[PDB]
C-alpha cells in the first residue's frame, strides 16, 4: 500500500562525500523498479546477481540504498571485483553482491565558476575496506616507517583528499551522484515487493 | 593555465636567512596539500617541508624542522618557506609541488630555485 520513499535519496539536495557515504534502510513498503529504470535521467543503471528486467517480481527483506558522489572516471569501482582508490579506501562491494549501481552526472549541480572543492574522498588508509564498511577517522597516516606520532614529519599524511570539480572539466572529472540500492534477502519475512 | 612558479634565494652566509615562495595559479592553494623539495647535488630528492591544506597540519623534515617554517598566503596564493640558521648542507635546488593527486589537468613534473650556502 506504501510507496517506497525513493524521492528521499534519488533527489536529496545534499550529498555525501564518498568517504563518508550516506545509507538509508527502506522497509514496509512497496517499490517499482521501472518508474526508475525506465526515467530518463539516469545514464548508468546496471546490476549484479539479479536483472533489471525482473526486478519487481522480486521480494527482499530489506533494501538498503546507499548515496555519495564521485568522479565519472570511478564509476568503473562501485561494482564487485573492482580496486582502485575507491573500492579500496572509500566503497566496497562484495564478490557476491546483489543489487544495483544507480549513476548520474550532476555537474550542474556540484561544481562551480573557481571550483568546488568541498567533496572528500580518503587517499590513505593502512588495509583495503571489508564490504559496506565505512572509515571516516581524520588520522594522520604514517608512509614508510619514520614515525609520525608526536612532531610530524614529510611522510606523514592528512588522509582526506579534495576533489577538483571544475565545470569545463572532461566528463570523467565531473561529479556524478551515485545510487547503490542492496538486497537483503535474510531468513525473515519479505517488507519490500513489486506492484 | 595551471602553473607553479618558484621565487626567491641566492646565496647566503651560515647562519644566513632566506625566504622562497611558490606562486600558484589554477587553483587555491589551501584545497590540496603543497610542498618543498629539495635536490642536494649527487642526491636524491629530499622532501623539507609540507603544509596541509585547509589548516590541517604542517610537516617538517627532521633535517630543518625549529629552523624552516612553511606558510600558506591564501591573498597571494602562495606558500612560502622561511629559511633560517641555514647550515651549508642546506645547499640544494628547492622545488615546490601540489599534491593534487591527478584533481587537475596539470602536465605535473615541471623549473625550481637554487640556494647556496657557504662555510664562512
Ligand atoms: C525527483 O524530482 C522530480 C521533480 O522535482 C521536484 O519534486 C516533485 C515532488 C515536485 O515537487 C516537482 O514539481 C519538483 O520539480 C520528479 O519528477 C516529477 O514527478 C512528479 C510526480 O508526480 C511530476 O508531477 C512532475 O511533473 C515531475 N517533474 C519532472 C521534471 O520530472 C521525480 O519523480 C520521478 O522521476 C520523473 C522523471 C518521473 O518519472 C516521475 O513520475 C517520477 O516519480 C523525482 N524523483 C523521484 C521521486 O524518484
Amino acid at each position: 500500500t506504501n510507496l517506497c520513499p525513493f524521492g528521499e535519496v534519488f533527489n536529496a539536495t545534499r550529498f555525501a562525500s564518498v568517504y563518508a557515504w550516506n545509507r538509508k534502510r527502506i522497509s514496509n513498503c512497496v517499490a517499482d523498479y521501472s518508474v526508475l529504470y525506465n526515467s530518463a535521467s539516469f545514464s548508468t543503471f546496471k546490476c549484479y546477481g539479479v536483472s533489471p528486467t525482473k526486478l519487481n517480481d522480486l521480494c527482499f527483506t530489506n533494501v538498503y540504498a546507499d548515496s555519495f558522489v564521485i568522479r565519472g572516471d570511478e564509476v568503473r569501482q562501485i561494482a564487485p571485483g573492482q580496486t582502485g582508490k575507491i573500492a579500496d579506501y572509500n566503497y566496497k562491494l562484495p564478490d557476491d553482491f546483489t543489487g544495483c549501481v544507480i549513476a548520474w552526472n550532476s555537474n550542474n549541480l556540484d561544481s562551480k565558476v573557481g571550483g568546488n572543492y568541498n567533496y572528500l574522498y580518503r587517499l590513505f588508509r593502512k588495509s583495503n575496506l571489508k564490504p559496506f564498511e565505512r572509515d571516516i577517522s581524520t588520522e594522520i597516516y604514517q608512509a614508510g616507517s619514520t614515525p609520525c606520532n608526536g612532531v610530524e614529519g614529510f611522510n606523514c599524511y592528512f588522509p582526506l583528499q579534495s576533489y577538483g570539480f571544475q565545470p569545463t572539466n572532461g566528463v570523467g572529472y565531473q561529479p556524478y551522484r551515485v545510487v547503490v540500492l542492496s538486497f537483503e534477502l535474510l531468513h525473515a519475512p519479505a517488507t519490500v515487493c513489486g506492484p | 593555465q595551471v602553473q607553479l612558479v618558484e621565487s626567491g634565494g641566492g646565496l647566503v652566509q651560515a647562519g644566513g636567512s632566506l625566504r622562497l615562495s611558490c606562486a600558484a595559479s589554477g587553483f587555491p592553494v589551501e584545497v590540496w596539500r603543497m610542498e618543498w623539495y629539495r635536490q642536494a647535488p649527487g642526491k636524491e630528492r629530499e622532501g623539507v617541508a609540507a603544509i596541509e591544506s585547509y589548516g590541517h597540519g604542517t610537516r617538517y623534515a627532521d633535517s630543518v624542522k625549529g629552523r624552516f617554517t612553511i606558510s600558506r598566503d591564501n591573498a597571494k596564493n602562495t606558500v612560502y618557506l622561511q629559511m633560517n640558521s641555514l647550515k651549508p648542507e642546506d645547499t640544494a635546488v628547492y622545488y615546490c609541488n601540489v599534491k593534487d593527486d591527478g584533481q587537475l589537468a596539470y602536465h605535473y613534473d615541471y623549473q625550481g630555485t637554487q640556494v647556496t650556502v657557504s662555510a664562512g
